[PDB]
């Protein structure tokens, strides 16, 4: 009688329960399989690990993410991890709990309905429902106006919404977050000799880069003082006790984020997109979305990347306006927390896709439920 | 009336809300706001259902449609207020004027939300006072405290 | 549920093991650490028959995959720590922490199997409860000592 709520990234799964207030279930969304020789009996019987199961014994298995850039490119493997949602890490029955599922916008048709299909198909849900992971994260922030920058492992995107209006035309959906910065940083740790190729190794750099990159307020003055000094040199310690220092890829890998054309991209930095899907709005309501920039997902997590973002923007927008950027502590967590908001909401309740609908209509009931 | 009263000391709430914004008020930080929003909230629900029985006592193609509107949103609302207080709750258990702003602009659309609620419910119970239903509710346009409005200035 | 209360006093054992790893428990030296090691064997084994059992009691492309991997490794565990102590025993009567940190390796080793194993076990029994068979085995999810996963720290 209580709904999931299971927030498929690209690169965490956050799953719980509606209503409350933080996952239950927050692990890695890979699949590893063993590549190396099985030499004792019985040890090599498992040929699939899921989530930390796969982190844990990662020196000997191949990682893969069945989603990129929050297509779901792998059905079997994705069928994987949701079975190891429910079953080994929420541990309920899915055929008693309504799921709340999560999108990116601008996504293929055939992603969702292949979702709707798995749960009412292979997981017998009572119920589902595909919500845009924008719109949750500002159900998370107690607004119903402003844009919503989410960065997560595969996509950035920007949706403006006013009084609980969305203007459709002005999302923009970008192709670049976390783990393009991951590889970034995986190629320019090549400078100073640290060649990690492994999937393994690509996990190593994400934690690098979680731990010791930030955003520079100022990228040319920050080169500079770089350049200078050893003052922002950080070492890490790798698994096997060797230890690295890095420089200047600390705040190099978070700038491709405002300088998509490091890793050959020819879009626009994440500010200059917030500023395009602003001004793509009626004039009316572009003051309010300006003074409501909520940040969610875990790309925006770097240190500083709140200040460089309103320094940006304010840039970009005139001098009178009220550019407030809003990152709550909690943002890597937002859409989950506002699918928690809403699938707990009383009004909601007529608004899931029950499993007699699905039998009237098809998959194809998702675009016109959701 | 009922709907007056609690519609007014939520006010209170979110006028004390605003006092802590302004950084002088009987809320000294973070908790008093998130228990202030969780207050507010609970009465939210109240003058939710004090909402429900209004429409409920109306006709169908009247003045309940823009009230059942105004109640949606206070669900809405008041929902959101008592998640994102418990999420600052743990929050805050575990490592803020920022976050009071999250709770301040949800208490500000519910109130927003209620005082089109109390207005929309005095529509609805003057204009149709003597069916029936309505006057078990006893709502007389006279419990209701409407001033007149005030006279427009002639010249700007 | 037999498996749970097999499974929760080998931690019983096992806990014995590390505590005189740490050099202050209820065994004196290598001897009863020998015994404990054929004890914990000995309950890995009747783990390895209620294992069988749930999982014969399973469809084939279903949840006895991971759980026969499971059985297989609780097997090798068992083994190599009943042969292991017999060897180290000669070895005492002929002729050593470091010695029990071989069979307390072997012990680590297969208590995480066995906990491997519980959780298989739950899952392919919650999941195919009224499948025939898995109700002679009358596991209904509750004997099961499955507590609710607890929140993740938002902040951290
Ligand atoms: N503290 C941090 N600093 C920078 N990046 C982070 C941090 N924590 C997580 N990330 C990045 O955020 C991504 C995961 O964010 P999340 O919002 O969970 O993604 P998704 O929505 O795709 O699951 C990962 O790629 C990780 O590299
Ligand atoms: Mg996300």
């Amino acid at each position: 009688t209580t709904a999931l709520v299971c927030d498929n990234g690209s690169g965490l799964v956050k799953a719980g329960f509606a209503g409350d207030d933080a996952p239950r279930a927050v692990f890695p969304s890979i699949v590893g399989r063993p590549r190396h020789q099985g030499v004792m009996v019985g040890m090599g019987q498992k040929d699939s690990y899921v989530g930390d199961e796969a982190q844990s014994k990662r020196g000997i298995l191949t990682l893969k993410y069945p989603i990129e850039h929050g297509i779901i490119t792998n059905w079997d493997d994705m069928e994987k991890i949701w079975h190891h949602t429910f079953y080994n890490e929420l541990r309920v029955a899915p055929e008693e709990h309504p799921t709340l599922l999560t999108e990116a916008p601008l996504n293929p048709k055939a992603n969702r309905e292949k979702m709707t299909q798995i749960m009412f198909e292979t997981f017998n849900v009572p119920a589902m429902y595909v919500a845009i992971q924008a719109v949750l994260s500002l159900y998370a922030s107690g607004r119903t106006t402003g844009i919503v920058l989410d960065s997560g492992d595969g996509v950035t995107h920007n949706v403006p919404i006013y009084e609980g209006y969305a203007l459709p035309h002005a999302i923009m959906r970008l192709d670049l977050a976390g783990r393009d910065l991951t590889d970034y940083l995986m190629k320019i740790l090549t400078e100073r000799g640290y060649s990690f190729v492994t999937t393994a190794e690509r996990e190593i750099v994400r934690d690098i880069k979680e731990k010791l990159c930030y955003v520079a307020l100022d990228f040319e003055n920050e080169m500079a003082t770089a350049a200078s000094s050893s003052s922002l040199e950080k070492s890490y310690e790798l698994p096997d006790g060797q230890v690295i220092t890095i420089g200047n890829e600390r705040f190099r890998c978070p700038e491709t984020l405002f300088q998509p054309s490091f890793i050959g991209m020819e879009s626009a930095g994440i500010h200059e997109t917030t500023y395009n899907s602003i001004m793509k709005c009626d004039i009316d309501i572009r003051k309010d979305l300006y003074a409501n920039n909520v940040m969610s997902g875990g790309t925006t997590m770097y240190p500083g990347i709140a200040d460089r973002m309103q320094k940006e923007i304010t840039a970009l927008a005139p001098s009178t306006m009220k550019i407030k950027i809003i990152a709550p502590p909690e943002r890597k967590y937002s859409v989950w927390i506002g699918g928690s908001i809403l699938a707990s909401l009383s009004t909601f309740q007529q608004m899931w896709i029950t499993k007699q609908e699905y039998d009237e209509a098809g998959p194809s009931i998702v675009h016109r439920k959701c | 009336n009922d709907i007056i009263v609690l519609a007014k000391q939520m006010c209170m709430i979110m006028m004390e809300m605003t006092d802590f914004t302004r950084g002088k008020g009987p809320l000294k930080n973070t908790s008093d706001v998130i228990s202030a929003a969780k207050k507010i909230a609970e009465a939210g629900s109240r003058m939710d259902k004090l909402g429900r029985t209004i429409a409920d006592h109306c006709p169908d193609s009247a003045c309940k449609q823009d009230l059942l509107a105004y109640l949606q949103r206070i669900a809405l609302y008041c929902h959101q207020l008592n998640i994102c207080s418990k999420v600052k709750a743990e929050v805050q258990n575990l490592g803020g004027v920022d976050s009071a702003m999250s709770l301040i602009q949800a208490a500000k659309n519910l109130m927003n939300a209620v005082v089109q609620t109390v207005k929309a419910s005095y529509v609805a119970s003057t204009k149709y006072q003597k069916s029936q239903g309505m006057a078990s509710l006893n709502l007389p346009a006279v419990s209701w405290k409407m001033k007149a409005p005030e006279k427009k200035p002639l010249v700007k």
